[PDB]
RNA sequence: UUGACCUCAAAUCAGGUAGGAGUACCCGCUGAACUUAAGCAUAUCAAUAAGCGGAGGAAAAGAAACCAACCGGGAUUGCCUUAGUAACGGCGAGUGAAGCGGCAAAAGCUCAAAUUUGAAAUCUGGUACCUUCGGUGCCCGAGUUGUAAUUUGGAGAGGGCAACUUUGGGGCCGUUCCUUGUCUAUGUUCCUUGGAACAGGACGUCAUAGAGGGUGAGAAUCCCGUGUGGCGAGGAGUGCGGUUCUUUGUAAAGUGCCUUCGAAGAGUCGAGUUGUUUGGGAAUGCAGCUCUAAGUGGGUGGUAAAUUCCAUCUAAAGCUAAAUAUUGGCGAGAGACCGAUAGCGAACAAGUACAGUGAUGGAAAGAUGAAAAGAACUUUGAAAAGAGAGUGAAAAAGUA
RNA sequence: GACGUAAGUCAAGGAUGCUGGCAUAAUGGUUAUAUGCCGCCCGUCUUGAAACACGGACCAAGGAGUCUAACGUCUAUGCGAGUGUUUGGGUGUAAAACCCAUACGCGUAAUGAAAGUGAACGUAGGUUGGGGCCUCGCAAGAGGUGCACAAUCGACCGAU
RNA sequence: ACUAAUCGAACCAUCUAGUAGCUGGUUCCUGCCGAAGUUUCCCUCAGGAUAGCAGAAGCUCGUAUCAGUUUUAUGAGGUA
RNA sequence: AAGCGUGUUACCUAUACUCUACCGUCAGGGUUGAUAUGAUGCCCUGACGAGUAGGCAGGCGUGGAGGUCAGUGACGAAGCCUAGACCGUAAGGUCGGGUCGAACGGCCUCUAGUGCAGAUCUUGGUGGUAGUAGCAAAUAUUCAAAUGAGAACUUUGAAGACUGAAGUGGGGAAAGGUUCCACGUCAACAGCAGUUGGACGUGGGUUAGUCGAUCCUAAGAGAUGGGGAAGCUCCGUUUC
RNA sequence: AACCACAGCCAAGGGAACGGGCUUGGCAGAAUCAGCGGGGAAAGAAGACCCUGUUGAGCUUGACUCUAGUUUGACAUUGU
């Protein structure tokens, strides 16, 4: 029934919704179990650091490409540039992604610097050596944090060339909007006589 | 809590505040938005004009991220410089040392022109700007650098 | 207070465990303290009660009465002592059920296993 | 089951109440009204040496509490132990008793376990300071015993006029009135020189 | 005549395997109506209930014929969110995702397409002997209508030249996991009430133990326990010590450059049409029928079509832990929950007694006392029983 | 206020003075009864119920506006151009309490179907009121300023 | 007609607490305020929405703006 | 006239009017350098009080929760009874006395499965009706003895009757399941009674080569081969 | 056992327009038994007639919308 001045609602409760009500009573319990799972895995794989070294990538879309983040794995080009094989890299804790490609020199250099820097700060115990204890460090990510690069300097000189940035945006829109028609008129004008 | 509700006060009174004559029933006018064009027309035309009917174009597979463009006005432009370092630029207002404000890293797509910044030159890096916003920045002695 | 996650503080569970305790559990449940002299002699505080043990009643209406356990009647969590009885009106005599926590052991019926239990608990056994 | 059980409180407002309850611990009138036997306590806030943090045994911890003046509040607990007055007594809530002192340390070097068994006594790290223990039953003025390291650390934890709080972006709340002695403000010569003379405080009946 | 081969049979042939149960969660199929729309048919309820088939400790999904359009991400799942939004809809009622972003957890891979052809190098089985979750030899068989090695698109192969660097198994004991045992404080001191002290009062003690329970009334200190550590037993299986097997290898793997190559899944993709389904709208998936491909090819790029590009993946074959689920099972810990007409139907010989031909339906029913100490004995009565007496703190507790 | 020259007094902004009996069932309360007068059976639908309208033989126990998702107004509280710790992580005396990064949501911008564009002529305007404040006045009042708010004419952004 | 005391579609269980604009009921006390059965629309006429009547919260101000009233002046009306 | 018309006075009595008090509500005020510490306090002044549906406000009561009263309690908690008492307009609260036997309150707060006369309400218990309607079909009983506490009803004898061989007789089939028989025995059951009993308690009892089943086929039912069906399964009975 | 708000004398009045109760009169004396059918608008059942409901169902048909079956065509089976 429709009554006095109230916003129109859309409460989707016209199925047997009470049969699929999940109440996360176990939030604290699952937290205890997750920390217990982390401690168990830490002991099982000690002295390894509980997570793989991830690369830094750009985020997709125009909404998020201003930021960098952790990616899945280093590309085969990055691993080869860092001086090691993908198969060996996977056994010393480096994530390797065969489907990501390098087209950005800045990101590629950053990941290769990331790989050499990681190599400098790990100890690979020999397969039949003495294997000394090396104070297990739980987080590789906290050891090698992802840094947003520097876009510019804090201050510099005003260079005004009279370009009218707004005019530039307008003209960019117009040239793109009229490229197809102008090429069509160019092609027909060329073909006429 | 239950003890502060009118149910407690209605105890002993027969109709529970629902009336003897009207006699609270199940769904006397229909359920949900029933009758919005028939017996709820007046309410719907008075409080929700435009509710029924169609409007312009459809957009199949619309991703909002294509349209991400948070606006920032000039009157808030100087807030992107931290307060500790702000007053140093506000004084000694000159070129050859002008604050670069990267409004994109600040999370903004377009700089609008609500206006009245100080007369200090600033280098505004933005994806988009309104025509008046670029006028006021240039008038102050700054510049807008188009970035992507 | 409680510290471990394996032990319960739930009253209903505790009482259920008590009243459904099997006989071998009830043997431990029916422990009695030793007398001052027996504590000094052996070095142990309390032992599970047994048949030929000599006991002194130290609570209730039969306080100060001595005797020997004629029965550890585990089915109702009690022990019966000879010389401690109720004389019914029809001349008959019936045992008084006693709880061993209200008893004091004044002499032990010692065999190999009782001696080993004392030594296990840290007893002098002399 | 999907009845609302937990209640979200604004984090700043939780801190607001915690600070108000810490401040109320220093007001002997509030602590007396709340029910603690601090009538013979030499001074409130009660601060004791940091050696309390390293006391290992319950007996030594109890003796230190009695020495610093918590004996009556300890005896009030375990003299107040009562059987609960209804069905709660067979839902594992059999007994009731008063709260004793709350000992606040900075480093648990044995004090927590030494006081675990003392009836009515609680312990807390300065870093946490539960409101449920500082104002039990929503009643302000819990009898608190601070160790010296705990008292000193409290400026770093909650901030001061010269020290920023360790809590990110937090500052202690501001008073909306400069004092609580409205009588003394009224009696100030400034207001006294602006007010008209007063009547009788009980008007004489006419007609 | 005989000996194969193919195909098809028989045997109480040798050895195995499936069925049925449970089913809370999981993978599918099939599939409603009540209901809402203030009527009603599309719609909604709902791709739900019921019905059928199949699993496990999880299942399924899963290492892109993905998302994207960015300066690009990068298996799957789940959470926060996107978002009650794009979209669908008698555009009514209603319905309704996904990409990005932050998190939990992270793990990668395997076949088919290739001549071993200087050697079927491969495997089940029988048998004998052993160090028996198997090994070795011998034999029969399977298999060239293709079993091994070698490659899986990230590649990789053949050849040519360079060279260097790293390797396996196996006991005991160790830890580690599970199951379980045992040991490890302190009053039963005096006074009062009481049937009973576990109550109140006094004086103490232990406390990493003042959780809980029992004991003749509220028991840290009477008992079991609790807390804290110690010492054992049976058993799991990976990092640990250490001990040997020490041509234990010209055996395997990796790495650079050059050259030539680089096989990559068909009644399938795709299309038309019908039905169903989806937010998917000139058609989201699925399924039937008809048509039916290619190899700088093929799919996708959320408005049908032609022409031109571009981007992005590589289907029609396959395996994989964790984060997720769990009104069933087993083992535990709990509660501002109910307190015998409540709480499960069932606190009890409860899915019992009982009803119905049957499918099914399905209750009621807890409390003497601390202890039967459950009333000896006398007397009236044919007896039940009464009156006495007696037990008990109390019979104003007598199993009615 | 009155009276009196004054003392002081008075019937003048609400009772004092004198005296007696009893100190208990005596007054009073409770209860049963009697007497006078009055009083139809509740609940419910209904214009209208004591109704020849319905439910109700009696008693005990049970017995009906709840919780949840999303939301409107109002109110309290915290912070404030911000705000929200609790998805998750850290930590714990362990479902508590305490601490926290990156995001995300809502707000800080609107408007158009959309492509898009996007907020100061001015002391962020003028006029009429406008509480409070200021100046002058014994005061009344007069003059200056005038936040919120109200009416109104403009200016700016988008659509046309 | 009969199909297990059941037949103009048996019985059992579930969907299912099926929907009901209709009938019945809807549990303490006191205090203050205090109605409507009319307008418009509706497959509307035993129902709703809407406005009105009502309460509550107040807020901006502080004797104004006013007024179910008259007087004066000035209109209008076509009933007796 | 105690009737009708009319006139005059006196008189009667409403929860209305005047005055006074008390309650509450609203309004307007007073009160701080001791308001001679209650400032949501105290006090002054005026007016007002009907009420269904309904709104709001302040309170009363119940189960559980945090805190406090170092509250009460086996020398008696709670519960229940009490034409005994007191406080509150009221919801209610308190006290005494009896019964009783183990727990329970006051205050500040939190929370709800939180208050009953009704629902042809649910479950259970109980009345009036009422010692009432009734216990009247099947022709019918009687005498004596025995037994027994007790005999219309048991047993025995005597007698009078009836079923009248398509039986109230002698066996069986379905069904029941020990009811059969003996001893003991009468609280319940046998709508009176009961010493009797198909009742209660404890026992005893069913013997087959030939009687039946078992074998046969009947109308039918139904595997297999095989074909349908997503499938549960269906078809079919000698078929390919 | 039905039944039972409480109950049980009338007349008239008014009253929801036929009262056991209310108003005015009549009157009115414990406790009861057999019978009786005037009254209790006696009991038996949420009128089965009628109307209303945006409540059904059985049945009918040129109602609306479909559907098993069946018929017709094309494609496939489908070759020489
Ligand atoms: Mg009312
Ligand atoms: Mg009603
Ligand atoms: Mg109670
Ligand atoms: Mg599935
Ligand atoms: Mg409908
Ligand atoms: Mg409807
Ligand atoms: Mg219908
Ligand atoms: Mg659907
Ligand atoms: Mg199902
Ligand atoms: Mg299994
Ligand atoms: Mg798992
Ligand atoms: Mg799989
Ligand atoms: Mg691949
Ligand atoms: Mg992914
Ligand atoms: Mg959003
Ligand atoms: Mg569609
Ligand atoms: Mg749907
Ligand atoms: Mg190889
Ligand atoms: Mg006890
Ligand atoms: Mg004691
Ligand atoms: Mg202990
Ligand atoms: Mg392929
Ligand atoms: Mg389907
Ligand atoms: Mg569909
Ligand atoms: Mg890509
Ligand atoms: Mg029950
Ligand atoms: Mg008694
Ligand atoms: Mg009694
Ligand atoms: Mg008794
Ligand atoms: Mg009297
Ligand atoms: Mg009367
Ligand atoms: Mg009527
Ligand atoms: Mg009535
Ligand atoms: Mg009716
Ligand atoms: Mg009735
Ligand atoms: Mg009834
Ligand atoms: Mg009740
Ligand atoms: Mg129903
Ligand atoms: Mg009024
Ligand atoms: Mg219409
Ligand atoms: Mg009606
Ligand atoms: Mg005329
Ligand atoms: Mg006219
Ligand atoms: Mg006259
Ligand atoms: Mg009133
Ligand atoms: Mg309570
Ligand atoms: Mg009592
Ligand atoms: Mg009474
Ligand atoms: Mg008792
Ligand atoms: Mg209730
Ligand atoms: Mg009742
Ligand atoms: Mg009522
Ligand atoms: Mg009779
Ligand atoms: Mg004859
Ligand atoms: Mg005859
Ligand atoms: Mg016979
Ligand atoms: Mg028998
Ligand atoms: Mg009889
Ligand atoms: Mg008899
Ligand atoms: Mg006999
Ligand atoms: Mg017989
Ligand atoms: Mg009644
Ligand atoms: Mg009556
Ligand atoms: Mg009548
Ligand atoms: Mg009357
Ligand atoms: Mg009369
Ligand atoms: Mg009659
Ligand atoms: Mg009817
Ligand atoms: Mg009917
Ligand atoms: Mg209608
Ligand atoms: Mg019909």
């Amino acid at each position: 029934a429709i009554s006095k001045n109230l916003p129109i609602l859309k409460n989707h409760f016209r199925k047997h919704w009470q049969e699929r009500v999940k109440v996360h009573f176990d939030q604290a319990g699952k937290k205890v179990s997750r920390r217990n799972a982390r401690a168990t895995r830490a002991a099982k794989i000690a002295p390894r650091p509980l997570d793989l070294l991830r690369p830094v990538v750009r985020a997709p879309t125009v909404k998020y490409n201003r930021k960098v983040r952790a990616g899945r794995g280093f590309t085969l080009a990055e691993v080869k540039a860092a001086g090691l094989t993908a198969a060996y890299a996977r056994t010393i804790g480096i994530a390797v992604d065969h489907r990501r490609q390098n087209r950005n020199q800045e990101i590629f250099d950053a990941n290769v610097q990331r790989l050499k820097e990681y190599q400098s700060k790990i100890i690979v115990f020999p397969r039949n050596g003495k294997a000394p204890e090396a104070e297990q460090v739980l987080s590789a990510a906290a050891t090698f944090p992802i840094a947003q690069p520097a876009t510019d300097v804090e201050a510099r000189a005003v260079q005004d060339n009279g370009e009218s940035a707004f005019r530039t945006l307008r003209l960019a829109r117009s040239e793109k909007k009229f490229r197809g028609i102008r090429e069509k008129r160019a092609r027909e004008k060329a073909e006429a006589e | 809590p239950s003890r502060f509700t009118k149910t407690r006060k209605h105890r002993g009174h027969v109709s529970a505040g629902k009336g003897r004559i009207g006699k609270h029933r199940k769904h006397p006018g229909g359920r949900g938005m029933a009758g919005g064009q028939h017996h709820h027309r007046i309410n719907m035309d008075k409080y929700h004009p435009g509710y029924f009917g169609k409007v312009g174009m459809r957009y199949f597979h619309k991703q909002q991220a294509h349209f991400w463009k948070p606006v920032l006005n000039l009157d808030k432009l100087w807030t992107l410089i931290p307060e500790d370092k702000r007053d140093q630029y506000l004084k000694s207002a000159s070129k050859e040392t002008a604050p670069v404000i990267d409004t994109l890293a600040a999370g903004y797509g377009k700089i609008l022109g609500k206006g009245r910044i100080p007369n200090v030159p600033v280098i505004v890096k933005a994806r988009f700007v309104s025509k008046l916003a670029e006028e006021k920045i240039r008038a102050a002695g700054g510049v807008v650098e188009l970035i992507a | 207070a409680k510290q471990s996650l394996d032990v319960s503080s739930d009253r209903r569970k505790a009482r259920k465990a008590y009243f459904t305790a099997p006989s071998s559990q009830r043997r431990v449940l029916l422990s009695a303290p030793l007398s001052k002299e027996l504590r000094a002699q052996y070095g142990i505080k309390a032992l599970p009660i047994r048949r030929d043990d000599e006991v002194l009643v130290v609570r209730g209406s039969k306080k100060g009465q001595e005797g020997k356990i004629s029965s550890v009647y585990r089915l109702k969590f009690a022990v019966q002592v000879d010389k401690v009885t109720k004389e019914k009106v029809n001349g008959a005599s019936v045992p008084i059920n006693l709880h061993p926590s209200k008893l004091v052991i004044t002499k032990l019926h010692l065999d190999k296993d009782r001696k080993a239990l004392i030594q296990r608990k840290g007893g002098k056994l002399e | 089951t999907w009845r609302k059980w937990n209640v979200k409180v604004n984090h700043n407002e939780k801190r607001y109440a915690t600070a108000s309850a810490i401040a109320a611990t220093a007001v002997a009138s509030l602590v007396l009204a709340r029910g603690h036997r601090v009538e013979k306590i030499p001074e409130i806030p009660l601060v004791v040496s940091t050696d309390l943090e390293s006391i290992q045994k319950t007996k030594e911890a109890v003796a230190a509490l009695k020495a610093v003046g918590a004996h009556s509040d300890l005896l009030k607990v375990l003299k107040s132990k009562k059987l609960r007055a209804g069905k709660g007594k067979y839902r594992n809530r059999r007994w009731t008793q008063r709260r004793g002192p709350l000992v606040v340390y900075a480093e648990d070097n044995g004090i927590v376990k030494a006081l675990r068994n003392v009836p009515g006594v609680e312990t807390a790290n300065v870093a946490s300071l539960n409101l449920l223990q500082l104002a039990p039953g929503a009643h302000l003025g819990r009898f608190v015993i601070w160790t010296e390291a705990a008292f000193t650390k409290l400026d770093q934890v909650w901030g001061s006029e010269t020290v920023a709080s360790s809590k990110v972006g937090y500052t202690l709340p501001s008073h909306i009135i400069s004092t609580s002695d409205v009588t003394r403000i009224i009696n100030s010569s400034e207001i006294q020189s602006a007010i008209r003379p007063a009547g009788q405080a009980t008007q004489k009946r006419t007609h």
